[PDB]
């Protein structure tokens, strides 16, 4: 993978540089001398953990523009735009990167504040106490940033509920790993609703974040004061610092806020998004006509200025009336030459049951909706292969509607630029029930093709797991490989898989021994949406 | 609708690890009350084990951890007590409280509340925990 392995590992090393880098910044120069005797190698550790989640803070936000990324994809190799489709997975990267850079940094910041009461409160030794005197008095200022005399633990409780730093770390804390603990995929995948709504103390965190580090309680000694006090010198006189010529009281200040410099385009480029989002909300969608198929499915058909869309792409549907905050997605089940669009809608909850309601399905107007865009990826290259064996099961026989409606387009209008000319279709369904619409489909495209004379067009199985025409349990994949293999020799062949994982080992395990070596082989190259 | 015992769940799992990285440096570090931090490595661990089992939920198929066929079974033998979600929000409060007196754990404490809390939420739903059979 080109670019893949090109992003991951010049991130990586990033992090690595970051790292390594910020570390060293904070432990080899005599700035931060006195400081690095307070709080011991416990100083570096919690600051160049701190630089990364900088850089990785800015990269969280970035791969998740919904409406900026797919504007740039519109304008900028299918090698390439598979790899560009995992931005993802470069989320999910640099999320569990921020989890980790932050959990070093957090401890870090555990011994810092421990040893830092603790040397307030005499329970230390002679020098970190020594310097922990700094700051009580007029015209010096604190190295220690514990100044309050409370015993531990009770004093670090104290500086959490009372730091700034702290306070902001505990909420943007909690506000990661609820974030994380909401996100995994069984959250993600069965209750979309929570995954969504927690991920908006995204929000929380980055406020939380900017504001974090306002306070510079973590000091180092300022340029002036390392100027007139010479810290080799000075280091054993500290019983006397400011009564003799050559060690005056040192001086330590606290390093601006760096974070918003950073995470400042991020939002900026988040808000505007949004507002994209919110004005693709505004935009017109008039919903010619609304079918309402058996076992509660409503088929949308509608037009949008404007709206251009490939096989296999899906879209963002809101009806401000149902949900003022959500957008549903759905996947175009209309062939791309058709005038309008359509979608072809399950009823299986809250916004969708609301949809359904107020459509006037349910009864003997129709609400304002909004489409987001056409989104996804394209499956443009069925087209390519002369002959192609799309299997879909259960739910995943939607995207092919797009897909099979157009290649009768495509015969009607050219009959040459389609290449191909063979389609195997499988379903594989528990049942039928709420996929009618698609054997009526299945049956209308061979008829079609009947009619129109080129009766070899489209053959189709469809395979009841729960147990042309039905047939029960699923398709015996290594004879059904091996048949295709007798009828089409000399040719390739691509197996298009909307199913679940098990059956994409299978098929791609399938395709392989199946494939022949010789270049005049068949080979079947397997394409998994 | 939405079954917030899932939630609950992998929140309770990363508040019992949290809590557990907490009392080891605690520990490690000598923090002044180490013994606090040793209650939470303890407590963290059996947060651990107890939450490891996902249930099976009401409606559809659900993932199973990795190697979590052997936990179902522990799980299993003590009846009720892992079942029910008013037991199980009241064993994650109380186990969270003894942790709160430490920094190095608060963060832990505050994490086993708010699954606590979480739970609590599908108890009143009618919720519990029924263990997935292979
Ligand atoms: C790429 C893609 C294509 C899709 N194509 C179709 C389609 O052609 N037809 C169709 O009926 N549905 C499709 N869906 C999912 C469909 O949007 C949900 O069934 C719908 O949002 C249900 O809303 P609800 O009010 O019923 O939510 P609920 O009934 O509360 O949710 C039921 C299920 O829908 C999922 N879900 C809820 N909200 C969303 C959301 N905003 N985005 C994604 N999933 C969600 C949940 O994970 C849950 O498992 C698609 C989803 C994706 C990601
Ligand atoms: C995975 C990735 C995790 C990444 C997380 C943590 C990575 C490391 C985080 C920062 C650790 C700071 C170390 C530090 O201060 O070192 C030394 C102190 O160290 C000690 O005294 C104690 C050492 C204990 C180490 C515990 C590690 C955490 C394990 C947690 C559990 C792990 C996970 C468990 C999950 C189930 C510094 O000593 P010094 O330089 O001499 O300074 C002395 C200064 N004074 C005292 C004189 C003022
Ligand atoms: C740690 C695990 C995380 C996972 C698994 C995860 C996963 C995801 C996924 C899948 C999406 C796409 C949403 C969709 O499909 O509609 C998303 C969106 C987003 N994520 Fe994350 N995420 C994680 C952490 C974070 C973090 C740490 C932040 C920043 C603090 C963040 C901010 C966002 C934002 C802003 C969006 C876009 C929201 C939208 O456009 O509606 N995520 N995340
Ligand atoms: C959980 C307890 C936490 C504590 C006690 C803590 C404490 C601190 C302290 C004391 C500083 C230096 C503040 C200053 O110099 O004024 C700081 C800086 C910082 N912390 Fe935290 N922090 C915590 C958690 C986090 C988390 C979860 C993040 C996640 C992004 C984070 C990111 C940062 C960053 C990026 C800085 C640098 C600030 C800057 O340079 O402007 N911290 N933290
Ligand atoms: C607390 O620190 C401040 C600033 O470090 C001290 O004030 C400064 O003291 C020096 C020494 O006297 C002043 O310099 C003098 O300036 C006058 C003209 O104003 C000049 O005639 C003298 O020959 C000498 O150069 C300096 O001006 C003064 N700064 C200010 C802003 O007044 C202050 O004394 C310290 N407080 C205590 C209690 O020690
Ligand atoms: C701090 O404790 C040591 C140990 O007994 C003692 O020698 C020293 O006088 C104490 N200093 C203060 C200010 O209490
Ligand atoms: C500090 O004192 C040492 C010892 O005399 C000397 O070698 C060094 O040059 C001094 N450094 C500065 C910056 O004055």
């Amino acid at each position: 993978e080109g670019l893949s392995i090109f992003v991951i590992l010049v991130w990586l090393g990033l992090n690595v540089f970051l790292f390594v880098w910020y570390y060293r910044v904070y432990d080899i120069p005599p700035k931060f001398f006195y400081t690095r005797k307070l709080l011991g190698s416990a100083l570096a550790l919690a600051r160049a953990p701190a630089a990364c989640l900088n850089f990785n803070c800015m990269l969280i936000l970035l791969p998740v523009c919904r409406n900026l990324l797919s504007f740039l994809r519109g304008s900028s190799s299918t090698r390439v735009r598979r790899q560009l489709d995992r931005n993802l997975t470069f989320h999910k990267m640099v999320a569990w990167m921020i989890a980790l850079h932050s959990a070093i940094h957090t401890i870090a910041h555990l011994f810092n504040v421990e040893w830092c009461v603790n040397a307030r409160v005499n329970n230390s030794d002679p020098y970190s106490v020594a310097l922990s005197e700094l700051g009580d008095r007029q015209n010096e200022s604190y190295l220690n940033f514990a100044r309050k005399r409370i015993k531990n633990p009770e004093g670090g409780l104290y500086l959490a509920v009372t730091l700034l730093a702290g306070i902001t770390g505990v909420v943007i804390t909690l506000c990661l790993i609820l974030i994380i603990t909401s996100s995994t995929k069984t959250i993600r995948r069965s209750y979309f609703e929570v995954f969504w709504y927690t991920h908006h103390l995204f929000v929380i965190f980055f406020i939380g974040l900017a504001i974090h580090g306002a306070e510079r309680i973590v000091r180092g000694q300022t340029a002036e004061s390392l100027a007139v006090h010479n810290i080799t010198v000075c280091e054993q006189k500290i019983s006397e610092w400011g009564k003799i010529k050559e060690c005056p009281i040192p001086q330590f200040a606290g390093n601006p806020p760096m974070t918003w410099k950073w995470i400042v385009g991020p939002m900026f480029l988040y808000l505007c998004e949004r507002l994209v989002r919110f004005w693709r909300s505004q935009q017109k969608v008039v919903i010619t006509k609304v079918v309402t198929h058996p076992f509660k499915t409503i088929e949308l058909q509608m037009k949008k200025k404007g709206f251009k869309m490939e096989v296999g792409q899906y879209i963002f549907v809101k009806c401000p009336k149902v949900s003022k905050l959500e957008w549903h997605p759905f996947t175009l089940t209309s062939a791309p030459e058709e005038d309008f669009f359509s979608i072809h809608i399950r009823i299986v909850g809250d916004w969708t049951e609301g949809l359904f309601n107020a459509c006037g399905c349910d009864k003997q107007k129709l609400p304002k909706i909004a489409v987001d865009g056409p989104f996804g990826t394209a499956s443009e290259d069925v087209f390519s292969y002369e002959v192609v064996m799309l299997v879909g099961a259960g739910i995943g026989v939607t995207p092919f509607a797009s897909i099979l409606k157009s290649v009768w387009y495509k015969y009607c209008n050219n009959a040459t630029n389609l290449k191909l000319k063979k389609i195997y279709f499988y379903w594989l369904c528990r049942d039928t029930h709420a996929f009618e619409w698609f054997a009526d489909l299945l049956q209308l495209l061979e008829s079609q093709m009947q009619e129109r004379n080129n009766a070899g067009f489209l053959s189709y199985n469809i395979y009841l797991t729960g147990w042309q025409k039905t047939l029960y349990g699923r398709p015996n994949w290594d004879n059904e490989f091996k048949t295709i293999a007798s009828q089409h020799p000399n040719t390739r062949i691509g197996v298009f898989l909307c199913g679940p994982e098990a059956l994409a080992e299978t098929l791609s395990k399938q395709s392989i021994s199946n494939s022949e070596s010789g270049p005049r082989g068949v080979h079947f190259i397997f394409n998994k949406e | 609708q939405i079954e917030w015992a899932m939630w609950a769940n992998e929140q309770a799992l990363a508040s019992g690890l949290i809590l557990i990285t907490g009392g080891i440096v605690a520990t490690a570090g000598r923090f002044t009350q180490w013994y606090f931090g040793a209650y939470s490595i303890v407590a963290g661990v059996f947060v651990c084990l107890l939450e490891y089992p996902r249930g099976k939920r009401k409606k559809g198929s659900t993932m199973e951890r990795w190697g979590q066929k052997y936990m179902t079974a522990v799980v299993k033998l003590f009846g009720p007590f892992t079942r029910n979600y008013y037991v199980r929000a009241v064993l994650h409060l109380l186990l969270s409280v003894p942790a709160g007196f430490l920094l190095a754990t608060i963060l832990g404490t505050a994490c086993l509340a708010i699954a606590s809390g979480i739970y609590l939420l599908a108890a009143v739903r009618g919720e519990q925990w029924t263990p997935i059979e292979p």
